[PDB]
């Protein structure tokens, strides 16, 4: 209700290595009250150089 | 020649300059290769030099 | 026993393939084994020990 | 399709626990001094009766 | 040839306790 | 062969005499009959034997079916030394099962002697030495004198010598296989015309 959502995640299912592939990222919003959601398009462009 | 990071990773160093015409530099904090298992095809790591 | 060449080259040195170092690991022993043995008379115990 | 039968002295069948690694093999990451090439294992158990 | 050592080394300093 | 009642046991091919190790005497059953057992083995004095499940009396294995106990035991004395354990069935106790009968052959129960082997207790370590003596056409002669008892245990003290020339245990190989097409540069050249 007051603040945000948390959620510090693991990483070793992707496996950070040469030939899986850049990091998209689109969360959804299931908002009471409504049943509406709309997704955010961010941070997609996460070189793992 | 060899210095460290200060602070902010900031280095100033400098060169006597009685030489011939065309130089060309570099530095790096490793060596000159990709150091651990460069040579496999399959190598997906690096640092910037 | 033998001899190595002094147990790792103290620079960065290696990585893979011996590059322009084959590693001379043998023949330092070989003329060894020509050094305790090849004398005027004939040899000794301790030489060919 | 998957299963076990253990034989035992005189083949016959003998209780305990069981647990199998299937292994496909030999994934992404570059196999070389700090890369497992052991690629999705997943491990299957069954108490033997 | 071979054989068997270490029957000793437990002294008492004090270590700290 | 087969046995529908036996015991089993579970022990390493070998010990060491220092430290200390359960040995675990597995009883399995398949005849119908479903009997308690004494279970056990004489201690004799080539090692030490102790129990943990003992003052607990077995209840009853039945046909498919199997128990196992403990000794948490430990050798004293240096090679292969017999592990003779004894079980046998039991009558007119008919507390676990429905009946008892327990009327097997003669030999109605599995005594077991097993030698396993031991090595002296405490990190063993080596020691090594050689020699060459070739008169052509006279005599040599040598002595070799050998003690390390310094904080030792006794007679692991032990050593073996040779007597040989040791010059063809790569002869063969090495010597056929090298011998090579001259072809290359002068550089290959000679690499492959010199080894010859
Ligand atoms: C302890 O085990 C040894 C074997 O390590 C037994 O020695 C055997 O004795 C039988 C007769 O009792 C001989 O036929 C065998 O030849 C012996 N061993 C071998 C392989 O030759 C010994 O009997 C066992 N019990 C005692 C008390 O020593
Ligand atoms: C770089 O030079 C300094 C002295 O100027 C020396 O103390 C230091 O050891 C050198 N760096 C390395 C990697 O040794
Ligand atoms: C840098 O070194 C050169 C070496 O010849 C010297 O001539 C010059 O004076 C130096 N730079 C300075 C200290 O200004
Ligand atoms: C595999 O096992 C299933 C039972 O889980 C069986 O129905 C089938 O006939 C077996 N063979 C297959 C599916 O290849």
């Amino acid at each position: 209700s007051h603040g945000c959502f948390y959620q510090q995640v693991k990483t070793k299912v992707f496996q950070l290595k040469r030939k899986e592939y850049e990091m998209k990222l689109h969360t959804e919003a299931q908002i009471q009250e409504e049943g509406t959601v709309v997704e955010l398009t961010g941070r997609q462009s996460s070189e793992i150089t | 020649s060899n210095a460290t990071t200060d602070e902010h990773g900031l280095v100033q160093f400098s060169i006597n300059t009685t030489n011939v015409m065309g130089t060309s530099l570099t530095v790096r904090v490793n060596y000159k290769d990709r150091s651990p298992c460069y040579g496999y095809q399959w190598v997906s790591e690096e640092h910037e030099e | 026993v033998h001899w190595e060449r002094p147990q790792k080259p103290k620079a960065p040195v290696g990585h893979f393939y011996e590059p322009q170092a084959p590693s001379a690991e043998v023949e330092m022993t070989s003329y060894v084994l020509l050094a305790y043995l090849t004398a005027q008379p004939a040899p000794t115990s301790e030489d060919l020990t | 399709n998957v299963s076990v039968c253990g034989l035992y002295t005189y083949g016959k069948p003998v209780p305990g626990h069981v647990t199998v690694s299937i292994c496909r093999k030999y994934s992404d990451a570059s196999d070389c001094h700090g890369e497992d090439s052991q690629a999705f294992c997943e491990k299957f158990s069954g108490q033997l009766n | 040839l071979k054989y068997n050592i270490l029957p000793e080394k437990e002294e008492f300093p004090f270590a700290l306790g | 062969a087969f046995q529908p009642f036996f015991v089993e046991l579970t022990m390493p091919y070998s010990v060491i005499r220092g430290e200390a190790f359960t040995l675990k005497a597995t009883v399995l059953n398949y005849l119908p009959k479903c009997i308690r057992v004494s279970v056990q083995l004489e201690a004799s004095p080539a090692f030490l034997a102790v129990p943990v499940e003992k003052e607990q009396a077995p209840h009853c294995i039945c046909a498919n079916g199997r128990q196992t106990v403990s000794w948490a035991v430990t050798p004293k004395s240096l090679g292969n030394v017999n592990f003779t354990v004894s079980a046998e069935a039991l009558e007119s106790q008919e507390l676990c099962g429905t009946e008892v009968p327990s009327v097997p052959e003669h030999g109605r129960k599995d005594t077991v002697i097993k030698p396993l082997l031991v090595e002296p207790e405490g990190l063993e370590k080596e020691t090594t030495f050689n020699s060459l003596l070739c008169p052509s056409g006279g005599e040599v002669s040598e002595e070799l004198s050998l003690k390390l008892p310094p904080n030792v245990v006794e007679e692991s003290a032990r050593a073996s010598v040779s007597v040989l020339g040791d010059i063809l245990g790569s002869a063969m190989q090495n010597t056929q296989n090298l011998l090579q097409m001259p072809y290359g540069c002068g550089e290959q050249n000679m690499v492959l015309f010199a080894p010859n």
